[PDB]
RNA sequence: CCCUAAGCAAUCACUUAGUGGAAAAGGAAGUGAUCGAGCGAUGACAACCAGGAGGUGGGCUUGGAAGCAGCCAUCCUUUGA
């Protein structure tokens, strides 16, 4: 707008869970801003969806304690680690491997990350290459069919 | 009629400077025991304003320039607190003292 | 002014310049960087 | 670069091939490092078909009215006059309200005169 | 390689076009951006493009896209329309300015039949339908 | 070889006559023989085994900080120049004639042109760095020479 | 059947300049050094038919500037496997050409120290006329290779391979892939994809290139 | 040139250090002559303005590492970037 923007400072809370202590404590602190309005904010919209979900909130400082956000969906990690296996990333990527997926959980996850609020208009083989680049990034194997 | 211009600004507790004889005589006071006194040399006059500054006005820009640099020279600032004479536009980078 | 036989720029802002017949380096941000040929 | 502007009028033909200077004047004057160091201060922008050329015409704080040629001067040229100007009126502001008569007058004849070097003393 | 770059991205989307405008681009960020090539791009059948105004000075020589010339100065965001709708064509720019609220990006000049139409002049071509 | 100083282990005799070295060229020209880059001389003198050790040591040293992991030990250097020729000398406070010296160290004559170093498995601005901080430890004028 | 055939590569069209000479009277160092001070490169141009006998030699001179252009654009070993137009005239600047004619650079002496060309050897190559040519190799897919991805280094043991080249088709350069060795393996001559009117001089077991395993 | 017998000798270039008229490794890049290369009116370099993103906070480490303590990978996309 007119407001001289501040700092964009992210978080990943779980859905249901915004007590404003354990994460909205010196993280919002560190900057002036208030833990109520954006906590009742926040629990007015993740009513619909399943709880102790790492939800990703970007929040957008400003100087008159005003606060335009956008909600995220969870991080493309969890989603490729909690559809495939063990949450544990390689001592050494792209040589040393933990789990495997051939082709269809990237696709629906791509499906899924296409919700961003302004991803309306990339594309699916955008988003499945990003998604791969991802995968490649942790140590974890894809083919073109597990069996 | 004047055209070249230079200005000068004096930070300091205690520090002041004052005009004496219609801008031709500049007077200041740096701390010391003792004040400071410079003649102000031809096509050149010197005014002093309310923000502690110090102008150097004149028509000649070689005498401007080096009589700005010569009130400029008596005092340059220091790097621990920035106390001293110096430049409006300049900035001058402290470091902390141990 | 650290003052020797092998003058050279050790960062970004340090310019050579040539003061009465004699190879100066001069510094903006660092004053240890000013070195004299010597 | 807007802190010594009131009022701006731009005035220009959008079919005429001379437009570069006068839209990267407002290129210069509508960017986000401009509008928030003067909130008062007042653009205009005028479009027309007929055939007057491109003005850029400004007012000062102290009621001073310039226009430039911005058919062939470019916009930084402009940039840089107006802060000629603007500096000069600062300093005759700066000396008016201490008191001190502008403008000031210096005889001219001490050009000619030999200046010693200015040693400091107690 | 920039320059042919450009020229194969000029001369894919004149395959279809019929007429050719330019947005002042200035204050626009990275994402309003996107959304206003989003916009144009499902919502319509039109392409953004930003390029070198002396590039597609040259690239368009030859062409019955040749009475452009004057108006190709400052910030250009080239808008290749490959259809024929001018009425949903021009009517998203008008949907997005009075949503976005952006006076500062207009439209001007735009080349329709060996013709630049003045932004004013092209303003009631969006009314006649087909 | 004898690790890092290089020398030879035994000798025929103890002591050689002094020669000359001041003179001398490749007269066909040079070319590398094992790596992709190398250090060769431009003018003629002696190199002692601590010289040339020092030279070494600085290119394995560059190496080992510029490139670490697998690459490491990817570069491969090879040392074309040898030290056996002896030199003697007398002690403080001893007259002109009662023999020959005892010897005191090892040398090596090098020729306008003699390759002295040979650099492979590296980037081309490493090796030319490397010949730069080699050939800080050499009393003679060398050049970096590049395979062509 | 004597052109290159598809897939091949072929000398470039940037470096195909034509060498200039003027003759020289005299063979010895006393004129090879009046030769170089005047800025000339001494050269002679001979043919195979007849070794006993000089072999109907001339002795020329080519100028030092286009011929260390040469050098250093093309490389050493690139412009001894490489075919030239030499045109001899009696003086620069006239039209009085003498001799022109198809050759091969047969050497090139380069100075040991200040590496300025000191000599140029020039044999005539027109087409039916067999040569022993040294062709460089050039390496390509080493971002490709298994071996060369799980940390294992390059040994290079040849740089250049000697092969009897008829004139028409002498190759530039060998391009040798490397796209599928893994560690422990070795390319040795007879891989090599050449002609099939080239005869390798050099016996077929000879190593090239090996990737040897690393430090673990 | 004078000291000192005989030329402020003639033509074409170069240095401005009293170099000439003592001394290296190394440093700086003054001043000429010549051979190439790279960019360039499709607009270069110097200058001014406005952007300089997204997956993503890539994982491992880890009281904390988010581009910037260390290790591995260094991909993919919209784009004018
Ligand atoms: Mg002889
Ligand atoms: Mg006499
Ligand atoms: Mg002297
Ligand atoms: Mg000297
Ligand atoms: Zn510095």
């Amino acid at each position: 707008t007119r407001r001289a923007v501040a700092g964009t400072i992210k978080l990943t809370v779980l859905a249901g869970k915004a007590s404003p202590g354990p994460p909205v404590s010196p993280a919002l602190g560190p900057y002036r801003l208030n833990m109520m309005a954006f906590c009742k904010d926040f629990n007015a919209r993740t009513q619909k969806y399943k709880p102790d979900t790492p939800m990703a909130v970007k929040i957008t400082a400003y100087m008159d304690h005003s606060f335009e956000f956008s909600v995220k969906s969870p991080t493309v990690s969890w989603y490729i680690k909690k559809a495939a296996g063990v949450d544990k990333g390689s001592t050494r990527p792209g040589h040393l491997t933990v789990t495997t997926l051939s082709v269809r959980h990237v696709y629906e996850i791509a499906k899924v990350k296409q919700t961003d609020p302004f991803c309306q208009y990339m594309p699916l083989e955008s988003i499945c290459k990003s998604i791969i680049g991802t995968a490649n990034s942790m140590g974890i194997k894809i083919v073109q069919d597990l069996e | 009629e004047a055209k070249f211009f230079r200005f000068l600004k004096i930070v300091g507790v205690g520090y002041k400077a004052r005009a004496e004889e219609a801008g031709r005589f500049l007077y200041l006071k740096l701390g010391y025991s003792h004040e400071v006194e410079l003649a102000v040399p031809p096509a050149v006059r010197v005014f002093c304003f309310k923000n502690n500054v110090v102008c150097c006005t004149g028509i000649d820009k070689d005498r401007v320039h080096q009589f700005a640099a010569t009130v400029r020279s008596c005092k340059p600032p220091e790097v621990y607190k920035g106390k001293g004479i110096m430049y409006v536009d300049e900035v001058v980078k402290k470091k902390v003292g141990k | 002014m650290k003052v020797r036989s092998s003058v050279k720029k050790m960062c970004e802002f340090c310019k050579t310049v040539k003061r009465r017949g004699r190879v100066y380096v001069i510094c903006s941000s660092n004053p240890k960087h000013k070195q004299r040929q010597g | 670069m807007l802190k010594f502007l009131s009022k701006v009028k731009i005035e220009f033909n959008t079919l005429d091939p001379r437009l570069a200077s006068c839209v990267e004047f407002l290129a210069q004057c509508n960017a986000r490092k401009a509008k928030e160091s003067n909130p008062n201060c007042q653009v205009l922008v005028k479009r027309r078909t007929d055939d007057q050329p491109p003005q850029i015409s400004v007012t000062f704080v102290n009621g001073v009215e310039e226009a430039f040629d911005a058919a062939a001067t470019s916009a930084q040229s402009i940039r840089k006059m107006i802060l000629d100007k603007g500096q000069y009126l600062e300093t005759e502001q700066m000396f008016r309200e201490a008191g001190e008569q502008w403008p000031v007058i210096i005889p001219e004849e001490e050009i000619h005169q030999e200046a010693p070097g200015v040693k400091p003393r107690k | 390689r920039r320059a042919l770059l450009v020229a194969g991205k000029t001369k894919i989307n004149l395959q279809n076009c019929h007429f050719i405008t330019g947005i002042n681009y200035n204050g626009l960020t990275v994402k309003q951006l996107q959304e206003l090539r989003g916009i144009l791009r499902e919502n319509s059948n039109t392409k953004l493009l930003v390029a070198k105004n002396t590039l597609v000075f040259k690239a368009l020589e030859g062409t019955k896209w040749e009475s452009l010339k004057p108006c190709m100065k400052g910030m250009n965001a080239w808008i290749f329309v490959q259809t024929e709708d001018i009425p949903a064509a021009l009517k998203t720019f008008v949907s997005f300015q009075k949503e976005k609220k952006l006076f500062d990006n207009n439209l001007g000049g735009a080349v329709f039949e060996k013709k630049l139409y003045g932004p004013q002049d092209y303003k009631v071509i969006e009314t006649m339908p087909s | 070889k004898k690790g890092d100083v290089l020398y030879p282990k035994r000798t025929k005799y103890s002591k050689y006559r002094k020669g000359r070295c001041s003179r001398g060229c490749k007269p066909d020209g040079t070319k590398l023989g094992f790596g992709r880059y190398g250090i060769k001389s431009c003018k003629a003198g002696r190199l002692s085994y601590r010289a040339i050790e020092a030279a070494r040591r600085a290119i394995i040293g560059h190496f080992h900080r510029a490139m670490s992991g697998q690459f490491r030990r990817n570069g491969k250097i090879w040392v074309r120049v040898f030290a056996d020729l002896p030199i003697t000398g007398k002690p403080t406070e001893v007259r002109m004639g009662r023999g020959k010296g005892n010897p005191t160290g090892w040398i090596a004559r090098v020729s306008t042109g003699q390759i002295l170093f040979e650099m492979d498995g590296v980037s081309l601005a490493n090796a030319r760095q490397a010949a730069t901080l080699a050939a800080h430890k050499l009393c003679l004028s060398t050049k970096f020479v590049q395979w062509s | 059947q004597l052109e290159y055939l598809p897939g091949f590569p072929r000398p470039d069209a940037k470096h195909a300049e034509t060498i200039l000479a003027v003759p020289r009277s005299d063979s010895g160092k006393n004129i090879s050094a009046k030769e170089r001070k005047a800025g000339r490169v001494p050269s002679i141009i001979f043919e195979q038919e007849d070794g006993q006998h000089g072999g109907n030699k001339r002795l020329v001179s080519v100028q030092t500037n286009q011929i260390r252009k040469l050098v250093t654009h093309l490389g050493y070993s690139f412009f001894l496997s490489r075919l030239f137009d030499v045109e001899v005239r009696s003086e620069i600047g006239s039209d009085e050409v003498i001799e022109k004619v198809r050759a091969l650079p047969r050497s090139i002496h380069l100075h040991s120290g200040t590496d300025a060309p000191l000599n140029v050897t020039f044999i005539r190559a027109p087409p039916g006329t067999l040569l022993k040519v040294d062709i460089p190799l050039v390496f390509i897919g080493d971002d490709v290779s298994p071996g060369l991805k799980k940390g294992a280094s390059l040994n290079t043991i040849k740089r250049t391979v000697k092969f009897l080249c008829p004139a028409e088709i002498v190759p530039p350069y060998i391009e040798v892939d490397l796209s599928l060795l893994d560690v422990g393996q070795k390319l040795v001559a007879g891989d090599l994809k050449v002609h099939p009117a080239l005869k390798l001089i050099r016996p077929k077991d000879e190593p090239i290139v090996k990737i040897a395993g690393g430090r673990v």
